[PDB]
C-alpha cells in the first residue's frame, strides 16, 4: 500500500512516460507522467545509430579479385585488410558501449534534474524520505499535487502550516 | 501527505554492454551488426549491365560471347565467376589493372582506328571463336600472308588520338604452335613488332612452340595496350606475328555519349531492379539501417563497416530497475 | 532589478573572471569574480592542444615517389594509406569530441562545487531559492559578503538572528 | 538579504561538437587542423642541399648537371621535379632503394678505389655527357678497345673496403645501338662480366640492339649497385662493355667527415632560411601549432597528423549560456 | 583531537576497508570500515586488466621472414607493421587512461552514495559540517552510531530533542 | 555529537594518468605493459619438433641433416638460424609460400610415387650429400644416361593422387657446371622437362654454366612444387636434367596419422619442457597476465598486443589523498 520513488525502484506501472510523479493524499493515490523530461530524454537518444553511421561509414572499391587471384602481393592484402578489420572491430565495440554509457547516464541525470526541481521547489514545506519521495507537511489535495507537478506551488502559501507541522 | 519522483520500468529488458560493465539491463535496445543480406543486386534507380558470361576485359577486343557489350553504358558493371574475356587461348598483359578502368569507366565507347591494308591476309580466323562460322575478335584483325610461306611484308601503322579522352588501344601478337606453322603463315625470318608511342616504346617478338591444346589450339595469342593521350600518336611497325586494332575504346566517364563513373561489382546473384542498393557484395546486396555488417569483409560501394562481432547491442532507454514489494 | 545564479543563466556581465558572486542587501548591488575557481578551472584547460599533439604526432619518410612512380606495389600503398588515414581522421574526431565533453562538464563541476561550498558555509543562516541563489536571514551588509566570499563566515554569529527570521 | 553563484557567458560564441551532441556553443574555442602551409622549404638552423636539376643517384656517378654535388653534406636534401640521375641514357638497377639510401646518409663522401689500366681506351667519352667538350660520369670509366674491331682483354680487378664503413660501390653495363657497333669498340666475340662479392655474385652480359634514341644515343648504360662490408673484396672481371667504378661513395652518418642522417624531401619551393621548420611536403613546410593537419597526407619528417576533416573545433572555454530577461 | 571526513582529507588510519565513520561522542572516539561500500567498489575494479585482455588480444603468423628475408614487398610490410602499431599503441594508452578515469570517478561516486546514505537517515536529526561530517543534536552513544552504521536509525525517536537543541 | 564519513589513504601512492591529467596519485597500481620474456621455447603439453640444423624445406626432399625429420608430427614447429634446406647447391621456387604450408601442417605424411625405371642411372651420387658416403636427397633420385656422353631416352611418368588429402610433389631440374658435363651425364641434345597436371602447366629446360662453388660444386639443382588435389594425375615428360620424386608428401592437418594444425616459430632459444606457453618470438616465450607486449613486435601464436610504450600504469584503488594536521 505504500508508495517509493526512484532511488529503489523502477515503476512498472508508469506507461506513458519514461519519468514521472506518484503520490498520496486524503483523494487517494495517483501516478502521472511527466511529457517535458520524459521528452528531453527520448531527444537525446533518437539519433544515435544514425550518428553510429556518419562516424563509421565509407566508400571503396576492389583491390583483390575472387573469380581470377591476383600471390606475394594477395598475402599481403589478405593480412593487411584482416588487421584493418581488428582495429575497426575493436573500434566500433568501443563506440557502442561509450554510447550506451552515455545512455544509461543521461537517464539517471534527467530523474535527478526532476527530483531537484521538486525539492526546490517545496522549500521548506517538505522533507526528502530518502526513498526519492518528499513528505509534505501540510494538506496537499489533488490540485495541489499538480501544482508541484506543473512547477507553479507557491511554497509560501503553506509555509506556516508546514513548519507549524514541521517543528511540533 | 505525500510525492514520489520515479521513472518506468518493464519486466525483462534486454542485456547491453557498456565501458564499465558487461550484461546491463536495459528497457530498451536496438542491434547495430547486420547479419541479414539481400540475395540480389539491387539496381533500382541504376543503370546495370550483367556481362554474363562475357569477361569485362572481353568488351574491348570482342569474342562472340561480348557481342552485345561492345559499346555499353553503365552505373553499375556485374562480372560473373565462368566468364572468359577471350576466345582464342592467351591472356591480357598487366590485367588487372585494365579490368579495374573498366570497371570505373561508366561504360565504353568504340571509334574506327582508320587501318587499311595491301597485299596482306586481313580475314583471319579460327575455330576457338565461332559465330556462324569460325570467326575472330570482333574488334581486331588477325593479318597472315595472303599465300602460304610467303614472307610478310615489314608495314607502317599510325594512328592519332584526335579526342580530349585518353584512348584504350590493344593489339596482340600471335604465337604459332610451332616453327614451322609461323612459317606457313608469316614465312621465313626474323619476326619483330615495335610499338611506339611518346611515353611507350616497346617491343615483342613471337615465341613459338608447343603449348597444351586449349579451347583447341596450342599456338596462343597475347595482348597488350597502353593509354594514349590527346594528340597523341601510336606507331605499329611490324613484319608479322600481328594482331591489329581495327577499333579504339574511349571511356564513356571522360565525354550525350556521356556517363559518368561506375562500380564494378563481382556476384553470384540474380539482379532485382525492384530493390534499391548502394553496397553490394558476391551474395548480393546489403542494404542497411545499420552502422555495421557481419556479412563479407570485402562489400563494396556504399557501405557499412565490417566488423567481427556478428552483434553490437545498443540502448535506446536507460536502465531496467524492477519494481520491489 | 532582480538576480538569479546559474541555474537559469550564465551572466554577460561577468567580464573579469569565469565564476562570481552577485549580492544583493540595504546598500544595494554588487558583482565580483572568484579568483581561485576561476583559476582552477583555466588550469584543466590550457594544456589541451599540447595534449593533442602528444598523444597523435609522429616521425615518417618516403615510401613511394611522386616524381618517379614506384604499379601493382603503388596501388597497394596508396590503399594502405587512405585506409590509415580513416583511421586517424575516426581518432582525431573522437578524441576532440572527448575533449570538448571534459571542458564542458569541467567547466560545470567548478560551478558545483563552488555553490556547494557556499551552501554549506551558510548552515542554516540562508535558504536555497532555486536559480542559484541563497536567500539570507539575517542582515548582511557589504562587509558580510565579502565575508562568504573568502571563506571566512562564521555561521554562528548570525544564527540566532535567521532562525528568528526562518520560523516566524 | 541575498547572494547568488554565477558564470560568464558572451553574446555570440562558437560551436563545437561533443561525443552526445553537435553544434554546442561554447564561450572560447580553437582550430585543431592546420590548413594552411608555408609555401617555401624552410631550412634555418639545418644544412640544406637543393639538388635542383640534378637527380639524387647523379651525385654518385657524377652527369654534368651533378658537378657541384660529387661530395656534399647535408641534413636535409631537397629532389626537384625535372631532375634527372644521368646523361647517357640508361638507368639504375633497384633504383628507388639506391636513392632512399642516399636521402638518409646525411650526405656522400667519395675516394678513388685504385684501379689502373694498361692497352685500353679509358677516356671514352659522349656527346650525351657534354661540359666544355663531350665527356662522361665524372666518378666513371668506359672502357674501350685502343683501336676499332680490335678484341678487348680479359680483366680482373680487386677493389677491397678498408674503412669501418660499408661501401657504394657502382658500376655499369654498355650495351651498343647494334652488333656491328660493338664490334667496333669490344671487338668480335662472348661479351661476359662478372663481379663478385662474399654476400653478391652477379653477371650481366650486354644485349645490343636498335632502341630509340634518347639524348642523341641509342645505345644504353645501365648501372648496378652493391654494399661492401668493411674489409670486404669486390671482384670484377670482363672483357668489354664494362663501365668501371674510378671512386666509391661512403656515406657521412657512417663515419669531421661526419654529418649524421639525413631527411631526404621532394619540393617545388623555393628554399627559406630565414623559418624555421621540421614538417616539410611539395608544397613547402609545415609548421604549425596544430596537433592535425589537412594539407597533404604525403608529408615527411617530424609531421602532424594527417586527417581528412578540414576542421575540428576545440572548446577552450565552458557551453555558453546566453542572459535572460 | 578534532575529526573530519572526506571533503577534506583521506584516512591514512584506514586499514580495514576503503570507506568508514569516524565518530565522536561522550564514549570517546571510533573508527569503523564499512563492508558493503568497500566490497562494491573492489568488486568493479577487479575485473579491470582481464577485461584489457578480452578488448585487446589476438592471433597470428609470420608473414615476414627473420632467418631468409622475402626487399620491395618486405619495406611495405615493416612499414605497415609499424603504422599498426602506432594505432595500437594510440589505443592501449587510451584505454588504460580511459579505465583509470572510471575508477577514480566511482571511488568517488561509492564515497558520496555513502554520505548521502546517511544525510538522508539523519533527516533533521543533524546537521552537515562541511568536511564531510554531521554534527548531531541529541546524545549519540556507541549503540546509537552503529544504528547509523548499519542502516537502521529511527530518526524518529530522537527529533524532537533535536529540534530543541537545534533551533534554541 | 558527531559522525563523519572518509574513505582510505596511504603515505606514498603510485602516479597513473588520466584522460584529463597526468601523474595522479592512486592508492594503488599494476603495469598492463610486459617487458619480460621467459628466455626459453615453453612447450609444456604440447608436441614440438626443434629442426636444428634441418631447413624446414629439407624435411621434403631429405638432405643428410634433415634425416630425423622426413615423416614427423608436430603442434610446434622451431626453426633455427644457422639451418639449411639443401645440401647440393640451388634453391626453391616459392620458397617462403612453400614453409608457410610446411609450418602450418601439424606435420608431414611421406608415401611412395611408385615410379620405377629402365636402362638409366637413378643412384645418382654428390660429395655435397655425405652420409656414410658420398649420397643425394632421401626422397629424390638422380637420372643419368648410365653410360657417359650415351642420349638419355624420352621418358614418361604419371601419378595419380589418390588421398582424400592434397599432395605435395615436389622435382628438380639438375644445372650442369658446364655444356660438356651436361653431355657426359645426359648427352648431346635439346634437354627438355615438361611436368603437367590439370591446373598446372609448366616446362623446364636446363641452363648450364660456370656458376660460383657453393659446397664444392658448381652445377645447381633447382626444385619446384605444385599442390595435387584428390583424384588428379601430375605428368612427368623429360629427357635429361631431371631429379625425380621418389616420396610424395601429404599433411597430416588433412587426414590416428593426423595431427591437426602446427604453428612454426622461429627461435635462438633452449626448449624448455617445463613451463607452459603460448606466445613466441626469437628469444623465446611470452607468457604474461598482461593485455599488452613492449618485447617484439614480431611474436606469433596467442599473444598479448605489442605497443611502442614500456609503461602504461592501471590503477586498482581510488585517489591517494594524504591525511591533513
Ligand atoms: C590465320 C590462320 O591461319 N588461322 C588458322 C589457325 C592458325 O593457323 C593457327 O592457330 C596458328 O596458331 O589455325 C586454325 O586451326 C588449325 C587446326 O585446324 C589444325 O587442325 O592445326 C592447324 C595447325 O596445324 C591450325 O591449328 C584455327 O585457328 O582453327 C585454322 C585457321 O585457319
Ligand atoms: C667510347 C665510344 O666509342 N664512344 C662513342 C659513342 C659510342 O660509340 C656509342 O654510343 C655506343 O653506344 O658514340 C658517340 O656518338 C656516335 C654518334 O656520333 C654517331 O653519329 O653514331 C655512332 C654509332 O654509329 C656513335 O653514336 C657518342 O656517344 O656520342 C661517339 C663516342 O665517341
Ligand atoms: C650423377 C653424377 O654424375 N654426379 C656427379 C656430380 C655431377 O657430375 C656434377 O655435379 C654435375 O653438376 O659431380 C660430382 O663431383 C665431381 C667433382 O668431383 C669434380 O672434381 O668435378 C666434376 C665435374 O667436373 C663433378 O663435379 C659430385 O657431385 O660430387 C661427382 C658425381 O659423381
Ligand atoms: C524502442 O526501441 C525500438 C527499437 O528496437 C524502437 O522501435 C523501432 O521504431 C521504428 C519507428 O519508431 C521502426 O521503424 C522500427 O522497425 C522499430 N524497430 C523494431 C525492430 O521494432 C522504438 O521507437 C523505441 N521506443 C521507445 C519508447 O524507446
Ligand atoms: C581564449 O581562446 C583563445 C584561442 O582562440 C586564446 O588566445 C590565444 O592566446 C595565445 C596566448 O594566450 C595567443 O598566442 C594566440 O594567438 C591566441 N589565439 C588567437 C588566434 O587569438 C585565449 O588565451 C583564451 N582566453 C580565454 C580566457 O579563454
Ligand atoms: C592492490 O593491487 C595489487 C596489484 O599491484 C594486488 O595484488 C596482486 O594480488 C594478486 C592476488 O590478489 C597476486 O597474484 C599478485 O601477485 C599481486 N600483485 C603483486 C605484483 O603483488 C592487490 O590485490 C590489490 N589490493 C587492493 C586492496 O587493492
Ligand atoms: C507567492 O505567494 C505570495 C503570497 O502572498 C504572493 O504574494 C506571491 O506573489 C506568490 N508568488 C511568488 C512567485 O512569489
Ligand atoms: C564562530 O563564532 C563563535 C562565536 O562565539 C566563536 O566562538 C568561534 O571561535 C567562531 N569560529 C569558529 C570557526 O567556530
Ligand atoms: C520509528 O520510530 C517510531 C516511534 O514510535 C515507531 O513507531 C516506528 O515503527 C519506527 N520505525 C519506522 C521504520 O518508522
Amino acid at each position: 500500500g505504500a508508495i517509493a520513488g526512484f532511488i529503489e525502484n523502477g515503476w512498472e506501472g508508469l506507461i506513458d512516460g519514461w519519468y514521472g510523479f506518484r503520490h498520496q493524499n486524503a483523494q487517494g493515490q495517483g501516478t502521472a507522467a511527466d511529457y517535458k523530461s520524459t521528452q528531453a530524454a527520448i531527444d537525446q537518444i533518437t539519433g544515435k545509430l544514425n550518428r553510429l553511421i556518419e562516424k563509421t561509414n565509407k566508400q571503396f572499391e576492389l583491390i583483390d579479385n575472387e573469380f581470377t587471384e591476383v600471390q606475394q602481393i594477395g598475402n599481403v592484402i589478405n593480412w593487411t585488410r584482416d588487421s584493418l578489420t581488428e582495429i575497426w572491430s575493436y573500434n566500433a565495440e568501443l563506440l557502442v558501449a561509450m554510447e550506451n554509457q552515455h545512455t544509461i547516464d543521461l537517464a539517471d541525470s534527467e530523474m535527478n534534474k526532476l527530483y531537484e526541481r521538486v525539492r526546490r521547489q517545496l522549500r521548506e514545506n517538505a522533507e526528502e524520505d530518502g526513498t526519492g519521495c518528499f513528505e509534505i507537511f501540510h494538506r496537499c489535495d489533488d490540485q495541489c499535487m499538480e501544482s508541484i507537478r506543473n512547477n507553479t506551488y507557491n511554497h509560501t502559501e503553506y509555509r506556516q502550516e508546514a513548519l507549524q507541522n514541521r517543528i511540533m | 501527505d505525500k510525492i514520489c519522483l520515479g521513472h518506468h520500468a518493464v519486466a525483462n529488458g534486454t542485456k547491453v554492454n557498456t565501458l564499465t560493465e558487461r550484461g546491463v539491463e536495459v528497457v530498451n535496445a536496438t542491434e547495430t551488426v547486420e547479419i541479414t543480406g539481400i540475395d540480389k543486386v539491387c539496381t533500382k534507380g541504376k543503370k546495370a549491365v550483367d556481362l554474363g558470361s562475357c569477361g569485362i576485359l572481353g568488351t574491348i577486343i570482342g569474342p562472340p560471347q561480348c557481342d552485345l557489350h561492345l559499346e555499353f553504358k553503365a552505373d553499375l558493371i556485374i562480372e560473373r565467376r565462368n566468364s572468359s574475356d577471350i576466345c582464342y587461348p592467351g591472356r591480357f598483359t598487366n590485367e588487372e589493372a585494365l579490368r579495374q578502368i573498366i570497371r570505373e569507366s561508366g561504360g565504353i565507347d568504340k571509334e574506327s582506328m582508320g587501318f587499311r591494308y595491301s597485299g596482306i591476309r586481313t580475314d583471319g580466323a579460327t575455330s576457338a571463336c565461332k559465330r556462324t562460322v569460325s570467326s575472330f575478335y570482333s574488334e581486331m584483325k588477325w593479318l597472315s600472308s595472303s599465300m602460304n610461306n610467303q614472307v610478310f611484308p615489314q608495314l607502317n601503322q599510325t594512328y592519332r588520338n584526335t579526342r580530349k579522352e585518353p584512348a584504350l588501344i590493344v593489339w596482340g601478337v600471335h604465337h604459332s604452335s610451332s616453327l614451322d606453322e609461323q612459317n606457313k603463315l608469316y614465312g621465313t625470318g626474323n619476326k619483330l613488332i615495335t610499338v611506339g608511342s611518346s611515353k611507350y616504346q616497346q617491343s615483342f617478338s613471337p615465341s613459338p612452340g608447343a603449348r597444351p591444346k586449349v579451347n583447341g589450339q596450342a599456338g596462343r595469342i597475347d595482348f597488350h595496350w597502353m593509354l594514349l593521350d590527346p594528340g597523341d600518336t601510336v606507331t605499329f611497325t611490324f613484319n608479322g606475328a600481328f594482331i591489329a586494332p581495327d577499333r579504339a575504346t574511349f571511356l564513356r566517364s571522360n565525354a550525350i555519349e556521356y556517363n559518368g563513373k561506375s562500380l564494378g561489382i563481382q556476384s553470384d546473384a540474380q539482379i532485382d531492379e525492384s530493390c534499391e542498393g548502394e553496397c553490394f557484395y558476391s551474395g548480393g546486396t546489403i542494404n542497411s539501417p545499420l552502422p555495421f555488417q557481419n556479412i563479407d569483409s570485402r562489400a563494396v560501394g556504399k557501405c557499412p563497416r565490417y566488423v567481427k562481432q556478428s552483434s553490437l547491442p545498443l540502448a535506446l532507454g536507460m536502465k531496467n530497475v524492477p519494481e520491489k514489494i
